[PDB]
DNA sequence: CACAGTGATGCAAA
DNA sequence: CACAGTGATACAGCC
DNA sequence: TTTGCATCACTGTG
DNA sequence: GGCTGTATCACTGTG
């Protein structure tokens, strides 16, 4: 694991905590800028290009059938297989949550120019409430695909919301939601094995299982070291969902997950306590039924990274993590973060 | 002997801090031997009645999503925003009242004025008829606010203030509504009551929305509701009409969902491109509103007609964002004056260089033109050069004497005539969008406004086409197009300007320096309380006790 | 009913303007029916006594080139400077008191203090023996003073202030001098009496000389003379000793004829060069003086020995200009602290990046080191970044907690002990030049100062060699060489510091906008009069009437 | 007469009103900077190089025998024929007048690098008092050369100077001083024709006559339109000086004088009243006995020059005047003056 | 070791 | 047509 | 019950 | 006659 310093061009101000990175056929794209889209880039989706350890963000245009999405600040993102991306939830710049599913695909690709198609899909049934910090993955079973969505943060319900505590948040219920994208339907399931809500957790999608590890519960203000496995069976009848708690979990909130090789993943960074920052890395290997996590070598963090109070990042899809660190020099200066790239 | 309320009034009006007042009180007591001034604890006990969260009140029907308690004072402006390390970073110190308590405090301060107006209007002073309080809202963003050492967030070096002013109260007494209170000096800092003080950037949309969402929620809650409040015996009922017109152009653009300042779409009242405005210059109508902005944002997001980016931007005219504050489309008199002054300054620079027959000039010659203009202005009109443009420079620049002085630098004479005519037209049009009652102060000027606007536009398109051909300034467009319509709609432009908030910024700086605790976690609270006390008619009435 | 003097004292010391005081007076009178306070004209009549130009006085022998009149108040600082179009341009506004009149007013305002002091030491109150007074002189140059509109010269956006404070008064009784007054807060703004206010650039030698020449002429007249005044109904005789010490390094270099800013010659007290200072660091003697500088300038102009430019510069030791203000060789106790703090800040930045092991680095890397230091200092010591070093930042930075906080950014442990030793030595040396009476306030620290200085220099030459081999800073040289001798000469370093004038600049800025007419033809005189009133012990005594 | 702007390099701030320019064999040099000499240029003299309408000031070094003279701010300077310059009076940066004569010559010039030699000449006899704004010329007669110095402006005497009026100035007496540079002696003569003092006047040096025209008398605050001719005869015995008043003078204070051809001078610049600035130019034609003053064409002044309250300048020695006007704007700016070159055919 | 505030809070004194 | 000062001066009014 | 004074982390002029 | 109140002058600052 190697750490390099990346210099960013003239649109640094467009990168804020909670951004999303997408990978399309080896091309990296950026979504979730700070502030509403400007005239230079109306879409808000940029082409995240790193070359000779320098980062450039050039605008990308949508198609005629597309819908222009707001910049979401903590959405739930998954890859669906042509290769498309599903983004649900999030927080708009006006600080109000979204309950819309957006699907991003590539319409036409030219020489170093890509046009996207963002289609809005409306859910019916027991639709999940608006939330941010949750997780969504895709499960394949018996030749059919479905989506698994877990809990996160949300504002208080409209019947118990007071202005003096307008921005207060509470963990959503630990219900598990199955989403059928082909018909746009959603069904909710209550699992007795899950009792406390979780936010800012990590989800790994095997063929027909979803592993939920890490998290933060606002009810008790703890970061449990619990690992859950959710299995979905999709017969001709109604779907069935089962949950099993497994030993060997880790306590981490807001970790960055990447896929190095087949049946292998790397969890880098996150938080252990409020003032303690998780400086160790974990390696997750999945088998047919059993998985095991372990501690890998700690990358040579620089002096600034160790002593930073906060840090945020995203995955670039090729065994590389793009992670920032505040510079605390926003007074009459243009550089507010000290982004780094980490190779596994 | 002297009463605690009077002592507090003297202290808060003669810019005295608690320490200085303690020194004065101690010395007077020691020398005279008799306690003339009341002590500090007596003053701070007397200051509780004036602050919010003291008087009982009721809302019918009760406000949605607003607590029914009537004992809330200064509360945190973050409104429970999460500060955990996992969520979005928060670097902001904000303190605010509650919008339903500030209003009752203001009304209880104005109780005597309301009763006096009722008596002077030949109405019985026991009616509980539903009053209609008009309140003007202003939001301003100050820069160069130095931060403090110590524990706390890395707060930026900028501040944002949200304030309100009670303008007019009317009571229905049959077939007509009669006035019981009208503010005599609407643009003064004495009547501009602070509501929220935060230390965050005006362009930081996320933080601004997170802090100002609760206030807008309360305001929308109390648009359809009635307030019952006991005012000198009888309980009386109040309604409210909110008119936010104290915002500047940049802030209106940011909060109404419109695009940045530099764009094809210039006016925040109509939907006209810069080229169309330059070609028409006179005839336009107000066709913009908060609801229309919301609908156009929905169209932009949904893209129902399957249009390209350019066609969609034409369809939804500049609304690339979702609005979150409802503002009345109007013109800020102060900033309109400043912008017109800047435009005229540049016109003078161009004219003293003869650009009407020399289209191209070097970058090193325009600086010389500006230097000559600055030297001559200092020599004649006693104006030093300044970096930006402020109101006093505008007032001393838009006189005919300035044009006479400048004309000595213009070789030609037809240019003298053109510039003089332009200045005369501008001075004839200005007192319409600057007076507090044009129908009773400048009626001839108001009536002869369309004719003067047409003459001004014709002169601009004919004898100044080297700068105004395909490009016109936003303030010129507003002044030439929408002023008569805004006057007809409201009653006065200028009584609704940002002058009150801009004047209150000076008080904010003075209080933050020498009337508030210097700690990083108390300064905003102290400044808010002292500013609210300063803007109190009950205390200000004592300072006018000599004449009665 | 209060007296006019008491009302004036309340108004002046509570930072009230005349308009606000009129509002208060009107309201109190209207609401009580009785005239508790006094009107503005009464206060203005009462303020005549406390200003220069009231009390009669005499000089024997009469001052040369100074008018004998005793009724001069605020006078034009230009002193009849030619404003014709043919002459040199004049673009400044200045107002000043006559030095003798100002000193008469200052002495008369502390009449009760002098009498109480002489009663407190078993001396008769009617003694007329020669009182020797010592005065401290400060000149400071402010910046970012906004210019006003209106008719008048295109004045610059800078100001220059001249001030004096009465330090001590002694009377010769028998065979020894007994102190009848010693100022308890010398660096306070409450005793920093102004003398001349001008709107001119500090580095504008023509204007500065043209405006400050008359004051220096008056001072030179006063040096050899004897004042006769009347106190307590008895004639008293006074002599004066002037000491200019509030000057900063730049101003003393500009005004004493020395070469400006950095050069081979770094110290304003001795003739050492930068290389010699970096090689010796502890052993030097004070040699510079005003007469010596005059002789050096004469040698520079005449070139008696027919030497080239370099040899002549070596001979004259950096005196390329003619001095015009006599300043004693001393070290300011505020700018020294600021400079030492800046040097330690740079040391911390270099030590973070391990420059002792890596001789070379890039600009981006140095900026990153500074950013890391700033972030960690905000986290631990609660210090925000500032553009230029100031006193509070220096005081919080020079603590051992700061070194402990920076210790966890330095990887090598061997550097931790070196840095801690350096900070401990600095903190053991600082109170000697910061205290107001080292003999009675830090005797051990004063006694073992040479040992600490030698250890500090050894540490600089051995451990931190990468920055102090061939180059040492002026303030480090002064603090390691001259302080044991300056204290033996004078008595304290902190007492004779620019702190009073710097604090008075704040009052100047406040008064220029809250207690002065907002016109270019009146603001300076208004500020001068109000400042002189604010620094009056007769008025300040009323506020301490409870105790 | 052609007027053209000239831009200055990084030492622009060194130029202040009252500077002097000297001409040595076609090279132009600059003396009288603002502030005391810095480390870059200890001497204070510079090479006033104008090429492609751009001005550069390169430092110049004195010789080993030289005296490093202070920057004088309004000196009386004359040429003396090797070719040397005589500087008398002036104001030092500390605002104190000087009573020293400095003779400047060229010691060695190899290739665009000139070294000077400045010698201080002691003055004995009826030595003139320290002054500034006066005039000194050199007269040749019967194979002997002397110098004629006329009155200027000085401070009050030491017995009548008060600190409240320390910087007040008065015109010196209208005495005429003959200075012999070979022996360094001075002799004062009182001429009944000269009754009032003059400061900032123009002196033309013919064979054995000095023409004094223009001036400003502080006693009456007027600018008289008088022309005086001073004829000096140097026989074997005591020198004789006569003065004659001639009609045809002009009223101008602080004018700039240059020489175009043999016996032909041009006067440009100066002031007529306090708020009125002399925008016309005069031509002086010299002869064996009589002189003629005429009005020549008015140069095409720019807008900024016409409306400037003050202006200053000097002579570059080749029918070229280097003048300057203030720029007013001086806050956070490096350009404080605008400089023009005026060529007279 | 600058010094006079900056205000609310709490406890001792009358 | 911003508005409440910024202070000294001069003149009218009151005890 | 009503006054008076010390305490807390900070300011500004550099 | 002395004391007191008020208007006037060219400017400020927050933009
Ligand atoms: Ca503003
Ligand atoms: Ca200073
Ligand atoms: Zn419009
Ligand atoms: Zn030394």
């Amino acid at each position: 694991m190697s750490l390099q310093m990346v210099t960013v061009g003239h649109n640094i101000a467009l990168i804020q905590p909670g951004f999303s990175l997408m990978n399309f056929d080896g091309q990296v794209f950026f979504f979730g800028q700070k502030g509403w889209p400007k005239r230079s880039c109306p879409t808000g989706v940029f082409h995240f290009d790193i070359k000779q350890n320098h980062l450039k963000l050039k605008p990308a245009i949508f198609s005629k059938d597309s819908c222009y999405l707001p910049p979401l600040r903590y959405p739930a993102t998954c890859s669906y297989k042509k290769h498309q991306y599903i983004i649900h939830g999030g927080k708009t710049p006006n600080n109000e949550l979204s309950d819309k599913i957006y699907i991003m695909s590539v319409a036409c690709k030219n020489n170093k120019k890509v046009t996207f198609r963002c289609t809005e899909k409306d859910l019916v049934g027991d639709v999940p409430e608006p939330r941010y910090g949750h997780s969504i993955d895709v499960v394949y079973s018996r030749g059919k695909s479905m989506g698994v969505l877990f809990g996160g943060r949300s504002y208080m319900p409209s019947t118990q919301r007071t202005t003096e505590k307008w921005n207060s948040v509470a963990d959503c219920l630990p219900h598990v939601f199955l989403i059928d994208f082909e018909f746009g339907c959603a069904t909710s399931y209550i699992l007795p094995e899950l009792q406390d809500g979780l936010s800012f957790h990590v989800s790994i999608a095997r063929n027909d299982t979803v592993y939920i590890l890490g998290g933060h519960s606002l009810a008790s203000n703890i970061r449990p070291a619990n690992l859950y496995r959710i299995r979905v069976d999709l017969p001709l009848g109604t779907p069935a969902v089962n949950c099993t708690v497994l030993p060997g979990g880790i306590s981490v909130s807001s970790a960055i997950l990447t896929q190095t090789n087949n049946d292998e993943f790397v969890i880098v960074g996150g938080y252990q306590l409020e003032n303690q920052k998780r400086m160790v890395c974990s390696l997750v290997s999945l088998g047919d039924n059993t998985i095991e996590i372990s501690e890998m070598e700690t990358p040579d963090w620089t002096s600034d990274i160790k002593h930073s109070k906060i840090w945020f990042g995203s995955n670039m899809g090729n065994g590389t993590i793009f992670l920032g660190i505040p510079g605390d020099n926003k007074q009459a200066m243009s550089e507010a973060f000290y982004f780094y790239t980490l190779r596994c | 002997g002297l009463q605690p309320a009077v002592c507090l009034a003297i202290r808060v009006n003669t810019f005295l801090s608690c320490s200085q007042y303690h020194k004065m009180y101690r010395t007077v007591k020691a020398i005279t031997g008799r306690q003339i001034f009341q002590p500090l604890h007596a003053l701070r006990n007397a200051e509780k009645v004036l602050l919010p969260g003291y008087h009982p009140f009721e809302w019918q029907p009760p406000l949605k999503n607003v607590s029914s308690r009537t004992d809330v004072g200064i509360i945190d402006g973050l409104s429970g925003l999460a500060s955990s390390v996992d969520e979005y970073p928060v670097d902001t110190i904000a303190k605010r009242f509650r919008y339903d308590s500030a209003l009752v405090s203001a009304l209880m301060d104005m109780e005597e004025d309301i009763l006096e107006g009722m008596r002077s209007q030949d109405l019985d002073d026991y009616l509980n008829g539903p009053f209609t309080v008009v309140v003007k809202e202003s939001c301003d963003g100050m820069g160069d606010v130095s931060e403090k050492h110590g524990s706390g967030p890395a707060v930026p070096e900028k501040a944002v203030r949200f304030s309100f002013t009670v303008m007019r109260i009317t009571i229905e007494h049959g077939s007509q509504n009669v006035k019981v209170f009208e503010e005599p000096k609407p643009n003064s800092e004495l009547c501009c009551k602070p509501l929220c003080l935060m230390l965050a950037d005006e362009s930081d949309h996320e933080t601004l929305t997170a802090i100002l969402s609760p206030l807008i929620a309360e305001r929308e809650a109390m648009k359809s509701s009635e307030l019952t409040l006991e005012m000198g015996g009888i309980p009386r009922t109040f309604k409210f009409i909110f008119r936010g017109t104290g915002y500047d152009e940049k802030l209106v653009r940011e909060v109404e969902g419109l695009e940045a300042s530099g764009s094809v779409y210039i006016c925040t009242l109509c939907d006209t491109t810069r080229l169309e405005a330059s070609q028409n210059l006179v005839f336009h109508s107000i066709t913009r509103s908060h609801a229309e902005n919301l609908q156009r944002y929905e169209v932009w997001r949904s893209n129902p007609y399957h249009e390209s980016v350019e066609e969609l931007r034409d369809r939804v005219k500049g609304v690339s964002a979702k609005p979150f504050i409802e503002t009345v489309p109007s013109i800020d008199a102060l900033h309109c004056d400043i912008g017109n002054a800047a435009e005229f300054y540049k016109i003078f620079q161009l004219e003293i260089g003869e650009v009407y027959k020399h289209p191209n000039a070097s970058k090193e010659e325009r600086k010389r033109w500006q230097a000559t203009l600055d030297k001559h202005l200092r020599k004649r009109m006693n104006l030093k050069p300044i970096m930006r443009m402020n109101g006093n420079f505008a007032r001393k620049l838009m006189t005919q004497e300035t044009v006479d002085a400048v004309c000595e630098l213009i070789p030609s004479e037809e240019r003298h005539e053109a510039l003089r005519e332009l200045m005369d037209l501008y001075l004839k049009m200005k007192p319409v969008w600057r007076s507090s009652c044009p129908a009773k102060e400048c009626p001839e000027s108001l009536c002869q406004y369309s004719f003067n606007s047409q003459r001004f536009a014709e002169l601009l398109s004919t004898k100044f086409k080297y700068r105004y051909e395909g490009k016109i300034t936003n303030y010129f467009h507003k002044t030439l197009a929408h002023v008569p319509e805004i006057i007809e709609r409201d009653g006065s432009i200028g009584a609704w300007a940002s002058e009150g908030n801009e004047s209150g910024n000076k008080l904010f700086r003075r209080f933050r320096k020498m009337n508030a605790r210097q700690s990083k976690c108390y300064e905003m609270e102290d400044v808010l309380k002292h500013h609210w006390l300063y803007t109190s008619k009950y205390l200000q009435k004592f300072m006018n006790a000599h004449n009665a």
